[PDB]
RNA sequence: CAAGGCAAAUAGGUACAGCAGUGAGGAAUCUUGGUCAAUGGGCCCACGCCUGAACUGGUAACUUGGAGGAAUGAGACGUCGAUUUAUCGAGUAAAAUUCUGUAUACAUAUUGAUAAUGACAAUAUGUACAUUUGUCUUGACUAAUUACGUGCCAGCAGUCGCGGCAAUACGUAAGAGACUAGUGUUAAUCAUCAUAAAUAGGUUUAAAGGGUACUCAGA
RNA sequence: AUAGAUGAGUUUGGUGAUGGCUCUGAUUGAACACU
């Protein structure tokens, strides 16, 4: 079962993730089939900006990710959300309005 | 670019260096990445990129 | 620096001197450092191949500095120029 | 009781070293004194290091008022006053900060500026141009060009700089292309033909002015192409920036310097000596 | 904690030259021997002497183990080329003769005839030796704590370091708390004005202020660290030089790291109070730390 | 040697050189614990003269070696557990090992002021 | 299925080379913690449950990186150490004065995470504090000296070596050289070593030409 | 990646060679001693 998931890398209190295409039943950090992108959870701030806004830098190969989703790849709950923001899949969870 | 580059950053006035004016030695990066496989043959146009390939394997 | 490479042998003591680009320094032994530093040489490399006799190493080194290939004589012998690329590139010798 | 060593110190410090207590005369007052080139030497044992002049407080304004108001290209201002293009760009950046401080009603260090500027030699630009500030045609000594090569060629060959570049290497360029203001060569080639002076200046401005447009056009398309690969999706809290990249550019064996990812087959180098852990670039 | 190596920083017996504006340092610098004795000393004894002399000044606050890896055998240099020569000649005349150039008569024959020979075609000032030896300690000029001391913002390399560690410097408009940050060509480091005035200002001894407040020009303010009105240090004129690689602005106390120190034919840009003979021996030591 | 002679494997490794402390060099150990079997005196060689304090120790591995007792005065005797380290007494044949003075049973020189680390002696603790 | 160890009797289990931990061996290597909040996996229509993987806290200078304080400081006409008794040092060193607020402590905010869920911590800002020296070396190689004691004795030593009554080499005292929260020693690896030489060696007298050349294989 | 190639002590009445040993450089998942 192919899956688009995250591989945690980095140091203590410094998480850094790697979007990968790996079989479900394999180690989390084993060499996958491909590395689609990277993900950084800790949000950053622009250098010369004082508005206080924050952003999350994400590198993603949308072209390669779309092909694997079309053949039956199952993205995890975390990667599903990211793909939704880009506009590839529909949101899995939404804030209840009532 | 919502915030204009202030005069503090070095990108305020860009003056490119002339060719072959530096010899910075990049350190050898250790490690490798998994070579992404190839989806098409090396020669010829495959059938996957034709008119109705997707509509033939994933019909409604 | 010296002209090209030189190799002299004095009774089992072979010395090999090499010309190095500017800024290389005197990456040589202690005895070769004194001679080069006293003659005016600033960039050079030397190796003792066979023996390291304190005496014959000096006789060989001093004999190698006097056996440098003269570029002007080599040119007249072959009938061809021996243009030094570094002098034409910068339009004059850069000491 | 003071020791003899201290006694000899204060004595020297009261008669010979007293001229350095307070700065009365304008200009350098170093120990090495003036050299054969008219430049003060701070350390007598090192005759090579000299106290080079610094742009005057007014000269900095002349450069600023020229690039901003008159809108002349930095290359023309550099060649006009013989100031390095890297220095002209820095003077404008520092001057822009002054305008900010003066605009924000911040107290300038005028007492520290006037007192220090009297200790350093200066070169006022404009009318009184006694000497050029520095060398604007300094070329980097490429390691390939440092080799001693005596190439055998025919007795009657016209060995030019182009031929010398190929001898050092096939990818090396001659010194005619490594200049920061390569338009000066073309300007000098017009004088050899006895072209009217101020007409050659006209071509120089157009040449330099046109060269800046090309540079500004290149960086414009670049920055425009860098933001086209970023997809900014606004959310409740943050703004996610999805950057696109070809994941297949990992070389022929997976090893590539410009590849994106955390390399799998590497352990932590934190225990290695000389492992720099400081920010390398404040962007 | 004062280590055993700082016990006699400004000794008048050893006579070490330190990177500071102390009056004791000014005496050791002014009365330094013109020529160190290397007559009977061996090669190791020569290298050790030069190492101790140069290290007392260059990066004195840097561990010997750290500088050994910082040392670079690559010494940057540049060559000046005027466009006038480039336009007229293309470098062919330099190869005339047999490749090296057209030979000229010896010196004992030229003036013998009242007429001098025609000038040799070449760039102006194209026979001066370039001082590569003085660039041995160039990498140290890239640190953030050294650059502040070379811009006349601090009275010492140590005092310049605290400005960085204590969060008073701002590189590229961003706080930098690392005195080891290697400045890049184009970086703009800015020190706090209040700390620059105290470092370079004169000492504030209150006994003289007793009869100062009662009995453009500045006003007397008794609520500031430096002595008011601000005046330069007692011996700042003897160490008042700014290197050509740095462009400074005294008003806002900001400077720019234009480029790295490069050796030019006839001069160097690394401030070093030592002759090429000593800088040469220091270079040889660090080649193999022996 | 011709190229064909090098194909057949003529470049064999140089003969091994006996280590200074084979008992330690063999198992890649910096030190070894042992029980003293005899504490005596050894006579130096031709040029030197005197009496070197040596101890016949049986290492944990099983081998019996002759170690050297550095310093002035020792408190070890038969059936004493002492630590052994590499070295050698250059003027005593067979003595190819030393004994750490701050070891388990061997005590460091009490009246030592110079190079205390070499002899396992604590600081005098006078002003402390 | 069989055997031995442990356990078991009419039983027929167990093997911690799963995590933490104990004993043993050894010169020598850790906590019988918290949580599934993050990431990954298994089951599940869904909700959800489980996860000693994993994420986090703890221990150990084992290693690396950083901090561990800067400026002023001249007659306290004091103190000490030597010794030519008046010369040379400790010494800008100290005290003292003027500033900073680094590790860190506390406080606030943000953040790791969002549909929701925070075990624990990071980051930013504000205020506040100026806290140790230690170790080796000193004949040459190899940077750095005298005095006293001992007298081929006691001891030093990586190599050569030192000590036999006026020892710069041993043991003390002082000075000097150097590294520094590390410093030496021991063990090991690479290089030094062209010191197994493919690149690139050599074999008359120094390690090394076979007793001989016809000759298959092979060059 | 174009700067990267280095020696020193020790055999002899003495000289020049041959030839080992040790030192100088870097390091360890290290141990011990003094801290
Ligand atoms: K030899
Ligand atoms: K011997
Ligand atoms: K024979
Ligand atoms: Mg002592
Ligand atoms: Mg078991
Ligand atoms: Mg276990
Ligand atoms: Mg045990
Ligand atoms: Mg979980
Ligand atoms: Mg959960
Ligand atoms: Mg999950
Ligand atoms: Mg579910
Ligand atoms: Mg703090
Ligand atoms: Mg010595
Ligand atoms: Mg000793
Ligand atoms: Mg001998
Ligand atoms: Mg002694
Ligand atoms: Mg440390
Ligand atoms: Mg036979
Ligand atoms: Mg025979
Ligand atoms: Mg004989």
């Amino acid at each position: 079962v192919l899956k688009l998931r995250l591989a945690r890398f980095g140091r203590t209190n410094a998480p850094f993730y790697n979007i990968v295409v790996a079989h479900a039943r394999t180690a989390r950090n084993s060499k996958p089939l491909e590395v689609i992108g990277t993900y950084d959870p800790v949000p950053k701030k622009d250098t010369y900006d004082t508005t206080g806004k924050l952003h999350k830098d994400i590198k993603l190969d949308v072209t390669r990710a779309k092909y694997w989703i079309g053949v039956g790849a199952q993205p995890t709950d975390t990667v599903w959300r990211l793909l939704s923001l880009v506009g590839i899949l529909d949101p899995k969870y939404k804030k209840p309005q009532p | 670019d919502s915030v204009s580059i202030p005069p503090d950053s070095p990108n305020y006035i860009k003056v490119p260096e002339p060719p072959q004016s530096s010899e910075v030695r990049h350190p050898f990066v250790k490690g490798h990445l998994p070579i992404p496989r190839s989806i098409f043959p090396k020669k010829g146009v495959p059938e996957k990129v034709q008119s109705g390939y997707v509509n033939r394997i994933a019909p409604k | 620096t010296i002209y090209g490479e030189v190799t002299t042998k004095v009774s089992g003591t072979i010395v090999r001197l090499n010309s190095r680009p500017p800024g290389f320094g005197l990456r040589v032994s202690h005895r070769i450092f004194e001679m080069c530093r006293a003659a005016g040489i600033r960039d050079l490399s030397a190796k003792f191949l066979r023996s390291r006799n304190p005496m014959n190493t000096v006789k060989a080194t001093y004999q190698a500095l006097l056996s440098q290939p003269n570029p002007e004589d080599l040119a007249i012998g072959r009938g061809k120029k021996l243009v030094d690329v570094r002098k034409v590139y910068y339009g004059g010798s850069v000491y | 009781v003071q020791s003899v060593r201290r006694q000899k110190m204060f004595s020297w410090l009261d008669k010979k070293g007293s001229a350095y207590k307070e700065h009365t005369r304008q200009g350098p007052n170093l120990l090495g004194g003036q050299g054969k080139d008219g430049l003060a030497v701070p350390f007598p044992n090192n005759p090579y290091f000299k106290s080079q002049p610094v742009l005057s407080e007014g000269s900095r304004e002349i450069i600023y008022q020229d690039v901003m108001e008159k809108g002349l290209p930095i290359k023309a201002v550099s060649a006009k006053y013989n100031v390095d293009v890297r220095r002209v760009a820095a003077v404008i950046r520092l001057k822009e900060i002054e305008k900010r401080w003066i605009k924000e009603y911040k107290p300038l260090a005028r007492p520290y500026a006037r007192a220090v500027m009297k200790m350093l030699p200066q070169t006022v630009l404009g009318g009184p141009d006694q000497k050029p500030h520095e060398s604007i045609n300094d070329v980097h000594v490429h390691s390939y060009t440092t080799q001693q090569l005596f190439v055998p060629v025919s007795e009657s060959r016209e060995f030019t700089r182009e031929d010398a570049a190929k001898a050092f290497g096939d990818h090396i360029l001659p010194v005619d292309k490594k200049l920061r203001v390569p338009e000066l060569i073309e300007f000098q080639k017009d004088l050899l033909k006895e072209v009217p002076l101020q007409e050659a200046n006209r071509k120089f401005l157009n040449a330099t002015a046109a060269s800046e447009a090309k540079i500004a056009e290149r960086e414009a398309k670049r920055r425009q192409a860098v933001e086209d690969a970023i997809t900014r999706v606004k959310t409740d809290r943050f703004e996610f920036r999805f950057q696109e990249f070809n994941a297949e550019n990992v070389g022929h064996d997976g090893r590539d310097r410009n590849a994106v990812g955390w390399r799998y087959g590497v352990p932590f180098p934190d225990r290695k000596r000389s492992q720099i852990k400081i920010p390398t670039k404040v962007e | 904690m004062k280590i055993r190596r700082l016990f006699k920083y400004h000794s008048l017996k050893k006579k070490p030259i330190r990177p500071t504006w102390n009056k004791y340092n000014l005496y050791n610098l002014a009365t330094a021997g013109r020529e160190p004795r290397i007559s009977g000393k061996t090669f190791f004894q020569q290298k050790w002497l030069a190492k101790s002399l140069t290290r007392a000044y260059h990066g004195e606050h840097i561990k010997e183990r750290k500088w050994a890896r910082m040392f670079s055998r690559r010494l940057p240099a540049v060559v000046n080329m005027d466009p006038a020569y480039m336009a007229k000649y293309n470098g062919s005349e330099q190869a005339a003769g047999r490749g090296s150039g057209l030979s000229e008569p010896p010196a004992y024959e030229k003036t013998a005839d009242e007429k001098p020979a025609k000038q040799v075609i070449a760039n102006p000032g194209r026979k001066v030796p370039t001082p590569y030896e003085q660039m041995t300690f160039a990498p140290l000029e890239r640190r953030l704590d050294i650059a502040i001391f070379r811009a006349l913002f601090a009275s010492s390399a140590r005092q310049a370091r605290q400005m960085v560690v204590h969060g008073a410097v701002t590189v590229n408009g961003k706080k930098m708390k690392h005195p080891g940050y290697l400045l890049n060509p184009g970086d703009l480091f800015q020190v706090d004005v209040e700390r620059v005035l105290y470092a370079t200002g004169a000492p504030k001894d209150k006994k003289l202020l007793a009869a100062a407040m009662k009995a453009e020009d500045n006003e007397i303010d008794p609520s500031k660290p430096y002595m008011t009105p601000w005046r330069p240090r007692n011996y700042m004129s003897a160490f008042a030089f700014i290197p050509r690689y740095l462009e400074v602005n005294q008003n806002i106390c900001a400077a720019v790291y234009l480029r790295h120190p490069v050796a030019r034919p006839g001069e160097s840009e690394v401030p070093s109070p030592f002759s090429p003979t000593i800088n040469q021996l220091a270079f040889n030591w660090y080649l193999r730390r022996g | 040697a011709t190229l064909n002679q090098v194909m057949r494997g003529c470049r064999k490794p140089q003969r091994a050189r006996h280590a200074v402390s084979p008992a330690l060099s063999s198992i890649k150990s910096p030190a070894l614990k042992g029980v003293c079997v005899k504490v005596g005196i050894t006579r130096p060689k031709k040029p030197n003269s005197g009496e070197r304090k040596t101890a016949r120790v049986r290492l944990s591995t099983g081998k019996v070696i002759t170690a050297y007792i550095p310093g002035e005065g020792h408190n070890i005797s038969q059936h004493s557990v002492v630590l052994v380290r590499g070295g050698r007494a250059q003027d005593c044949p067979g003595v190819r090992y030393h004994l750490v003075r701050g070891a388990l049973d061997l005590a460091g020189v009490a009246t030592r002021m110079s190079s205390r680390s070499k002899y396992g002696t604590k600081k005098p603790k006078k002003a402390s």
